[PDB]
């Protein structure tokens, strides 16, 4: 049942709540339909994050800062990777050259590009999407 | 069961090593702090010990003996000595101290 | 990111429809001015709502100042559910570009205003 | 005399000092390591990390270097350094320098 | 006081009246011999009861050896309640005074022998 | 009802079980009457630990090692002190000169005299005696 794909990181009740405005935060609520994105593998390993039926399309600001609203620029293309820690990893190929892979702040928001390397664990996102099992 | 506690000395090197690592990986190579990278440590998590957030160049030159503009793990590590010294030492000459 | 800690006691008013953000003080704040200190003042801000803006009293050279300012969360309790309050501590060195030493926020919807929300809030140096 | 409030990383440098403090206040003087305070420390707290509890005396001589035989409040500290690097640095120091 | 960790699986026999102390191995054992390794062998001992004494096979220069020795806790299950078993790991450097790198123990009375007592026992350097 | 005074330290089920032999351990049981001592203030601030109706009298071995069985030597005289941490403190005046105050190992036994300072928290014992309230 491919639908609202919930994604978040860092132990603790906090979900990625996207808003048409662009300022997406880690809202810890599931009452208002604003914490779901249409995560899917567009190309071989390339997964896109688009909150179609709830918010907007993502468009990272040079990886450094994560945002989305206007258009799903290539910045929004990430390589789907999995870690043996019950978490999902997405490498922003657009900036992979700098070893930068999408990282968000559970209690801040998605914008840690200068810190999207091996140091911050927030890069290990925990997905709760409605798969087709 | 799992997540076994080690000795206090293993605990304390880890906690600083992870912090180090969360700054070392900022730019090219996740071991070396380059100039900005290095300055980011002091300017963020060190406002009292080394309150000199302007003459980081002096520290850099004092640290990076080879002046490659990379504080490798062991070069960077020097700072931790000057820290571990300062906390006791700080200005045991004029101030006082506390 | 670390900004220290901030103690606060928030209560709600159902007569005028405002939440009383009664903070106690902030402890262990980053330095900005030359001397190992700063002039940190908490600037209460809000999400898109932006229906509130208060500036605290500048605290000259102090990383652990006490004052307990009264912030009036201008928004009906019934509306609070969709309003995430954000408390950012701004410096006032009075020389360089005043920087945001840190800030903190919490999803009001998850803040069940049963009586009074008192807790030792953790501060983070979120450069926002 | 001692510490009111500190910081997050200041705790973890304290916890190891507190070990130091409850081992050096043994014969004389808590402010200096003495050599049935030092050897007891290596044999108990550093039996696995420091795999040289029988050759402490060499380390002591290397540490002390004023050779007053008070392992002073930063002579001693070096030891924690040697363990700190040891985890990374199996044996590979050498050096020789006057 | 730290000696590492020792994995074990202890079961009980109600036919001969003996507890099967089936340990798996020991990890992170301290050094004793010059270099970085010791000859640690677990010497199973008992409180006042002292009705049992077994010496394991010396493990030359090894801080993480495996063997799984069979220790027969000679004592009726009904008596176990008043018998605290003690497992001490003795070194065998073969030169200096063999030291007790560490040991561990547990109040059998609190060990409800329902089936099998398996757990990751913590090791401590008992300077005894 | 001055009777069996139970005393132990370090968070975790463990009681001081005294035996006529002398080898007292931190047994975590209350079924067998062997974890009770007659703790009382003998002199102004001087409290004694004697397991009369259960075991034996204590007699520290130069503070360094804690034991008891033969005779309640002065080594067993401790100054009654209280800490604002819901724990009792007893200073072995016999060795107070060296700043040593009775300390036991919850998972080892009572014998940490050379480490009885402001480091080992085991010194803060938690008493559960039947007071006369």
């Amino acid at each position: 049942y491919k639908k609202p794909k919930l994604l978040y990181c860092s132990n603790g009740g906090h979900f990625l709540r996207i808003l048409p405005d662009g300022t997406v935060d880690g809202t810890r609520d599931r009452s208002d339909q604003h914490i779901q994105l249409q995560l899917s593998a567009e190309s071989v390993g390339e997964v896109y994050i688009k909150s179609t039926e709830t918010g907007q399309y993502l468009a990272m600001d040079t990886d450094g800062l994560l945002y989305g609203s206007q258009t799903p620029n290539e910045e929004c293309l990430f390589l789907e990777r999995l870690e043996e820690n019950h978490y999902n990893t997405y490498i922003s190929k657009k900036h992979a050259e700098k070893n930068w892979f999408v990282g968000l702040k559970k209690n801040g928001s998605c914008k840690r590009g200068p810190r999207t390397h091996y140091g911050q664990k927030a890069i290990l996102f925990l997905p709760l999407p409605v798969s087709s099992d | 069961m799992a997540a076994e506690p080690l000795t206090e000395l293993e605990e304390s090197i880890e906690t600083v090593v992870t912090t180090f690592f969360t700054f070392a990986r900022q730019e090219g190579r996740k071991d070396s702090l380059s100039v900005n990278e290095f300055k980011e440590l002091v300017t963020q998590q060190l406002p009292h010990l080394l309150k000199d957030v302007g003459s980081l160049d002096e520290k850099m030159k004092s640290l990076d003996v080879n002046q490659d503009s990379e504080l490798k793990f062991n070069e960077y590590w020097r700072l931790i000595g000057e820290l571990a010294k300062e906390i006791r030492k700080k200005k045991d000459l004029k101030i006082r101290x506390x | 990111e670390k900004l220290g800690k901030l103690q606060y006691s928030l209560d709600y008013d159902f007569q005028n429809n405002q939440l009383l953000v009664g903070i106690i003080q902030a402890a262990e704040l980053p330095a900005l001015d030359m001397g190992g200190t700063s002039d940190p003042y908490v600037k209460v801000f809000l999400l898109p709502d932006k229906k509130k803006k208060f500036e605290t009293k500048v605290h000259r050279k102090t990383l652990n100042p006490v004052f307990n300012e009264q912030f009036t969360f201008k928004v009906p309790y019934s509306e609070l559910g969709g309003k995430t309050l954000v408390m950012a501590v701004y410096d006032f060195d009075r020389f360089s570009k005043h920087d945001i030493i840190g800030e903190f926020k919490v999803p009001m919807n998850t803040v069940d205003f049963g009586h009074v929300t008192e807790e030792w809030r953790d501060l983070q140096s979120a450069e926002k």
